[PDB]
DNA sequence: TTTTTTTATGTACTCGTAGTGTCTGC
DNA sequence: GCAGACACTACGAGTACATA
């Protein structure tokens, strides 16, 4: 009944080492190398994109920096500083929820705190997460520690769109750039995580998490709780197929490739798929155009645009040559007449079948 | 699961309630920070309030029964409570499972709590430098150099108090930059020598909880921190890293000019030297002549007024030492009845201190033009 | 008043204080790092207390504070150091600059940063005072051709080996953005402290964080090259400029362009274009770009422009940005449209 | 500006009209659709210049009688009028000429005569508001009460000032909520005996509505949760306020 | 100082009870049922074009609730809640002029006020004008609002077209489309105001207001006051004609014959002489229209044609017999395009001659 | 080496400033 | 008392962003 709080696997399966980090050699490396000498510069700036690690690594560093051992590219294992780090509680480092502070009349009394002495362990530092909405006042006071700031602290800080930072504190900060994880890396942490506690899986549902993860790692987490919680604690083909109706992308060009000719059930299918999934009408149909006119530039041109839908370089191009152009000019007066009169179809789903009923009655 | 039980008087809780959520105001960080800490100890109850800079532990008798155990409650929605309630009535109070209610006869108030297990405390440490300075001593110390402080400055460091002891004898020095102030009375017991650092909120509060009474302030300094006592009242405060530099090299050496003057007569000649035509471009101009202050005036709408002052001057002739602004925090802060000045050179700075008395040495660098 | 680059300044840095120092040019690092070393070199020397105010109208001059009193416990002297606002300051600024400087002292140092100023800044009552001691120094990060050579020279400062590939993939990667190639290298230093790089990782320590001004866009279009445009449009990503500016762009290069090709039939290109110097880094850039293009061709291009112009503005379209994707790559390989479109 | 017609002259120390003003400003419109619902109605009758302030909630009508014959006359004034108005108030001693137009209000005060435009509207029929019976009615001290409702609005919702009365025979339950759930309760004696009933409403409209009149014994009169509370002074009936409940 | 200050027939005639109201029959007997039978509704939305009652159908049905009879169909008229509501005092019936109040921080000022009972009436009716210029934030204000308010608050939203709203706020009201009222009505209830205005009235002047109005009570009633100051006292067919700029004459059919034959000097004349004579621009092309209408009509079907073109019949059967069937429907399109562009076009007689020579474009052999 | 050139209306946020309640050892 | 603190609350401006 109320027993057994399975917590969410973004939280628990949070990185305690160096080792644990999925991805990202460049930065992992550069910091391991940089802790055994000393030469740190004294605020380190992360960015990336959505869950990735900034958070993480920013935990690494506050667990690397502080240690009974010493500045250390290898971890610490327990020591109690490091070891306080491991939940909320901690003395010498305090973490400003920059996002909750973003007024000077509470940050300049936060960094105002970096003149007294620090706590227990050397290195008062602080992980001020997501800077980029400190306000201008704020960055100002910022960029006055960080001109001269003391020698005994240092301080992390972490973003997700590091455009709105001023130049100055930016050009100050040694930033280090966070890459979105892989597909191989998602997928195969993803295989880790399951196989650590107890689900079985198959792998053609990882595949499709990790495509539908768009590159986050804590989207990849997010969707695999998600698939757990409707596979009955297993996530198979079947739960993951249910997700399918939102990872499912590519349908343009299905549709395009199978107006050329009567394929039966699969112009009925695709509208189908894209009755279901309710995307716009008038983007699909623009889509369609832009394909169509990109076909037509192919005909004239046989290598014309070559970067256009790579994984579609074997299939695409049989239509981008073999089609005369004079049908495609046909297929193109048909759907520009159709996207003119769509609006004014009794619904954009009948208007859009009338353009595929359309476009299928001549060849 | 703990429960404890209060049963005081208002007269007898005000008092600590302002004394231990005054500096608590605003949004801290964590929200147990914005909570005030209940410890009820044997006969005893310990107010903590902090932020995470100076700790104020209140300690009240308990007569009345009651039942040890600790928690914490919201600052100003007990202080309010306590606060308003009929004079002379009786607040008993119980904390049952999460609420902690409140009660004065006819009125029940149940406010929420947070465990006092998250409530953050001060590591204890070893007290290099105790001593049970008289209050009215220490008084004295931080109001004649208090003046000049030198808040929101790059240094870091000048925003301090620093605080120096020799022997039975110590010193408050008033690290400003262009100002310096020194005070020396003595402590009547021997001391080791010690240099410390001391915020300005700390020394807001420490002279805050003074209060004028008459029992003496016991104060400890460690490596890392001060505690101050004061009857049933403990303050704590950290320290400000970087070690201010010696104060004696700005004195004076040679003072080849004196002034000797009446503490009313200089406030009230100098009141009207800073107020009557002299208010925000640089200001007074001095010109001591024998016996002679010459006084122009200087400001951005031209009221050009001289004004001559009679002050016993040893010397022959000097000028150009007219700071108003900080010979003006000198001589409100002086204390004295006679006042005797020391000039050496007009590019150094200029020594006040009382005529027959050193409780407070100002060192002030007039500016040039 | 001298007007010299910093390569020099570093010279009259090491020699003798010429009182005020001045200085400017838009700059995305030099200005900070020429600060950080004006600054270590005074460390070494007399001033030492850096005192930082920003220039500002509408803010009040609390530097006269440090400017009528002098230091008194650590004099050691002091700087005041100036931040210019991006436009530059007014005229009661520039005259308080000179008030200030009036009440300057011998231990004093001025310092003032910013951007270039107009004429009249430039020769306010401060400067004209000023030019007889002060000094004046500008400088500008360097061209897309000029990058290499300072990359290399660079590397070969902080002692650490690069290559032509290195150097091509830093310079695509990194085009103008002299800070994130500051910290590329160092970070590619770090990383291996062997001192060897030639292509091993250095993509894996870079990505593609750079600045893009539209005037080079129409350099891509008007060698159609698709996969080159693509890419660019792609790099414009998350620095996008609004469509606004391109646009201006392009429809200025193209009317210029088309005037151009009406009057070739008149006196030639080269003395064409000496009515058109728009100093595309020889106008003969220009040259060879009409080489490749027809009248249908540019009709065809100006269909799809002047289609865009209201689709962005009559109506606010939403893909208009993507729009410029659209129009940028169709003209790559579409020797003259067959109409069916002639928008 | 020349001078109106419809002019009656008042003489009336500043006393009065400070008086006056500041029994019925706290509960006068504050930027409401209802453009009549701004500023005060100034009423002429041959008894008293009676007033009315409503947020279409707080109805507070205040009638110091003034000695005059007064014909029937209604006035609606704005709140910048009215504002400028009390701030012109002072002394006590110099008798305050209030001159009342069709589209203007003009006051002479010691020797400056000021003007204020006039609010074109039909104010609504206070006396219907008024609760047309006061079967339920109570007395208490009005310290005690004023005391006893700022205690529970301590713990009270910040947005929507909420407590709630419990009346039962000579006694006062102030009961008080928030998010972040805290109770306050508080039990006063009273001069009540009915029906036992229950009403939630504003307590700051309540705590406003005691500042202003501060009596020695205030009295409610009420009847169902419904219906709306009338608050007055026990010693004389000069004053009056409108209470509307919470909840429904 | 008139009467307050209606002395325009807009205002005055506007219905205080639901037997004065014209047209609106399903509308009315679906809020007189819900009102009587006990099922009543806190959002009602009342959609259509302008001028056709959706303010006074939400004002009257505000009347209904609050009327002191009880929750009545048809409200009282003569109780006190009915006259305040009348003289805009009552204090519950808050008003809006969301196209005027339309910032998020009002909206949300007048939502935390709900929660108080109503002051003096049973309901506080929430009634909102022109909702459809509610700033974004203010729709979704409105939402959990709007979904479950308090008993005692009753919301009322009259907006020119629903489509604009939100489909979170459309899917909370009752959407009541008022149906645009017909010509017939329109008549009926012009006569009958005029009877009681004690103005002497032509039926075909009449007729004229009522097919030119579009559908609109106040936009046909605003003509007839237009009217009543050019047609001293009456509204005189003659008068109105004139003001209107109705094709009295037969030159409409004229120039029709002339543009289909490909007449185009003969098209120009008739242009040059209408504009000097002071013709309107597009009655003349709804005129064509209609005319090209019963051409195609009986060239389909013969015995058509009606009263003026039953009269006329000598020429639009001879046009019908000549003409191809599909020429006519180029020729109707051609025509109702140039219609559609009228308003897009800086001088109206350049456009028509802009439209017939478009028309003669079909066939511009000479 | 100085070079062209979209809006109206609304919503938030944060920093000064200004005005006002309230009340504390002075 | 009480003025000055001290808080607190409201208003304008400058800036950043959104959506039609
Ligand atoms: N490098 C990584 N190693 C392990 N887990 C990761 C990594 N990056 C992201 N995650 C997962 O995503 C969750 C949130 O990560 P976080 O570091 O907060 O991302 P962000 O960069 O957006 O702040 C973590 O709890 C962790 O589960
Ligand atoms: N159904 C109707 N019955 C009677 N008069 C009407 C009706 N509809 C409109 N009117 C007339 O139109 C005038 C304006 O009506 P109104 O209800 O404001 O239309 P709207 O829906 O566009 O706001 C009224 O004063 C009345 O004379
Ligand atoms: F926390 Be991350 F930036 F999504
Ligand atoms: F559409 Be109506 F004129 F409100
Ligand atoms: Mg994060
Ligand atoms: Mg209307
Ligand atoms: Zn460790």
């Amino acid at each position: 009944g109320p027993h057994m709080s399975y917590q969410v696997l973004a939280r628990k399966w949070r990185p305690q080492t160096f080792a644990d980090v999925v991805g990202q050699e460049h930065v992992l490396t550069a910091l391991a190398n940089g802790l055994s000498l000393g030469r740190i510069h004294h605020a380190y700036l992360f960015s990336g994109t959505r869950g990735v690690g900034k958070t993480s690594i920013a935990r690494l560093l506050a667990k690397g920096l502080n240690c009974e051992t010493g500045i250390t590219a290898t971890p610490c294992g327990v020591c109690d500083n490091c070891r306080e780090i491991e939940q909320g509680r901690f003395v010498d480092l305090i973490e400003i929820d920059a996002a909750s502070r973003t007024k000077v009349e509470d940050t300049r009394d936060l960094l105002d705190n970096v003149q007294y002495a620090p706590a227990r362990g050397r290195f008062k530092v602080y992980l001020i997460d997501e800077v980029h909405m400190l306000s201008r006042h704020s960055f100002n006071a910022l960029l006055k520690t960080l001109e001269e700031p003391p020698e005994h602290v240092k301080f992390l800080l972490a973003t997700t769109d590091p455009q709105k930072l001023p130049v100055t504190i930016l050009s100050r900060c040694l930033q280090f750039h966070l890459k979105a994880l892989d597909v191989e890396q998602i997928r195969h942490q993803l295989e880790h995580i399951l196989n650590e506690e107890h689900i079985a899986h198959e792998p053609r549902a990882l595949q499709l998490l990790a495509r539908a993860a768009e590159g986050s790692l804590r989207d990849a987490l997010s969707l695999t709780d998600q698939a757990i919680a409707s596979g009955d604690g297993q996530v198979s083909t079947q739960a993951v197929s249910a997700m399918l109706g939102t990872l499912d992308d590519d349908q343009a060009l299905s549709l395009v490739e199978a107006m050329v000719e009567a394929n039966g059930e699969r112009v009925m299918a695709l509208i189908n798929e894209a009755a279901a999934r309710g995307i716009e009408w008038e983007a699909l149909l623009v889509e369609m155009l832009g394909l169509l006119h990109r076909i037509a530039m192919v005909q004239l041109s046989p290598a014309a645009l070559g970067n256009d839908m790579a994984a579609i370089e074997l299939r695409m191009r049989e239509l981008a040559r073999t089609i005369p152009p004079t049908d495609i000019q046909l297929y193109y007066q048909t759907l520009l007449i159709g996207r003119k009169e769509l609006p004014y179809a009794p619904d954009r789903r009948m208007g859009v079948e009338m353009t595929l009923l359309r476009a299928l009655a001549f060849h | 699961g703990p429960h404890m039980k209060f049963t005081v008087e208002r007269e007898h809780l005000l008092k600590p309630l302002q004394q231990v959520s005054g500096p608590l105001g605003g949004r801290p960080t964590l929200p147990i920070l914005g909570n005030l800490l209940l410890q009820v100890a044997d006969g005893t109850l310990s107010l903590t309030g902090t932020d995470l800079e100076m700790e104020m532990v209140a300690r009240v008798a308990l007569v009345q029964p009651h039942e040890p155990g600790a928690t914490t409650v919201p600052a100003r929605k007990f202080f309010d409570i306590c606060r308003g309630l009929p004079e002379g009535a009786e607040i008993a109070v119980q904390l049952e499972g999460e609420r902690m209610l409140v009660r004065s006869g006819r009125s029940r108030f149940s406010l929420s709590t947070l465990p006092a297990a998250d409530f953050p405390n001060l590591d204890d440490w070893q007290s290099e430098v105790e001593f049970t300075l008289p209050q009215a001593t220490m008084k004295r110390l931080i109001e004649a150099t208090q003046f000049s402080m030198a808040h929101q400055d790059v240094r870091y460091y000048l925003n301090g108090m620093l605080f120096e002891t020799e022997g039975e004898e110590l010193r408050t020095v008033a690290t400003d930059g262009h100002r310096l102030a020194v005070c020396s009375m003595p402590i009547g017991q021997s001391l080791p020598s010690h240099s410390v650092i001391v915020p300005r909120k700390g020394v807001i509060e420490l002279m805050r909880m003074l209060d004028g009474g008459d029992n003496p302030l016991r104060v400890q300094i460690g490596s890392n921190n001060i505690r101050a006592h004061v009857g049933d009242f403990i303050f704590t405060s950290k320290l400000v890293d970087g070690r201010f530099p010696d104060y004696r090299r700005v004195l004076p050496k040679n003072p080849d000019k004196h002034l000797e003057a009446g503490c009313d007569l200089l406030k009230q000649a100098f009141a009207r030297a800073a107020i009557l035509s002299n208010e925000k471009f640089r200001g007074v101009r001095l010109y001591v002549s024998e016996n002679q202050l010459k006084i122009t005036a200087n400001n951005p709408e031209q009221e050009e007024a001289e004004e001559i002052l009679d002050v016993t001057y040893s010397g022959a002739e000097m000028e150009i030492g007219f700071n108003v602004s900080y010979v003006l925090d000198v001589l409100n802060a002086l204390k004295c009845e006679n006042v005797r000045m020391m000039l050496t050179d007009s590019v150094s700075s200029v020594q006040i201190e009382d005529a027959a008395s050193q409780s407070a040495a100002y060192v002030v660098m007039p500016m040039r033009l | 008043m001298i007007r010299l680059y910093p390569e020099q300044l570093r010279a009259q840095l090491n020699e003798g204080l010429r009182a005020a120092y001045l200085l400017l040019g838009n700059d995305p690092l030099l200005l900070q790092e020429s600060q950080d070393a004006v600054r270590q070199v005074a460390a070494a020397q007399g001033f030492e207390e850096h005192h930082t105010f920003s220039i500002d109208p509408n803010t009040d001059w609390n530097a006269i504070f440090s400017l009528c009193q002098a230091m008194s416990l650590f004099a050691s002297r002091q700087t005041l150091l100036l931040l210019l606002p991006e436009n530059g300051p007014n005229a009661a600024i520039n005259e308080q600059l000179l008030t200030l400087t009036g009440l300057l002292h011998d231990d004093l140092l001025l310092i003032v940063r910013g951007n270039k100023l107009s004429k009249a800044q430039e020769n306010a009552a401060w400067f004209t005072a000023l030019a007889n001691r002060s000094v004046q120094v500008t400088c500008q990060t360097p061209e897309q051709a000029q990058l290499p050579r300072w990359v290399a020279a660079r590397a070969k400062q902080l002692n650490l080996e690069l290559d032509d590939a290195a150097n091509q993939v830093l310079c695509y990667c990194y085009e103008g953005n002299l800070l994130a190639l500051a910290q590329a290298l160092e970070r590619l230093s770090l990383l291996w402290p062997d001192g060897k790089l030639t292509l091993p990782r250095v993509e894996q320590a870079v990505n593609d964080a750079a600045h893009f001004t539209p005037f080079h866009w129409v350099d891509a279009l008007l060698m159609g090259k698709s996969k080159r445009a693509l890419h660019i449009l792609q790099q414009l990503r998350l620095e996008g400029s609004e469509p606004v500016i391109l646009l201006r762009t392009l429809q200025r290069e193209l009317l210029l362009l088309v005037n151009l090709k009406r009057q070739s039939a008149h006196t030639p290109l080269r003395a064409l274009f000496d009515k058109h110097r728009v100093w595309q880094n020889r106008r003969g850039m220009m040259g060879e770009a009409l080489n490749r293009l027809s009248q249908t061709q540019l009709r065809q291009a100006v269909q799809l422009l002047t289609r865009t112009e209201l689709t962005l503005k009559q109506d606010y379209g939403q893909s208009v940005w993507a729009e410029l994707e659209g129009l940028s790559l169709l003209l790559c390989h579409k020797p003259l449209a067959d109409v069916f479109i002639d928008g």
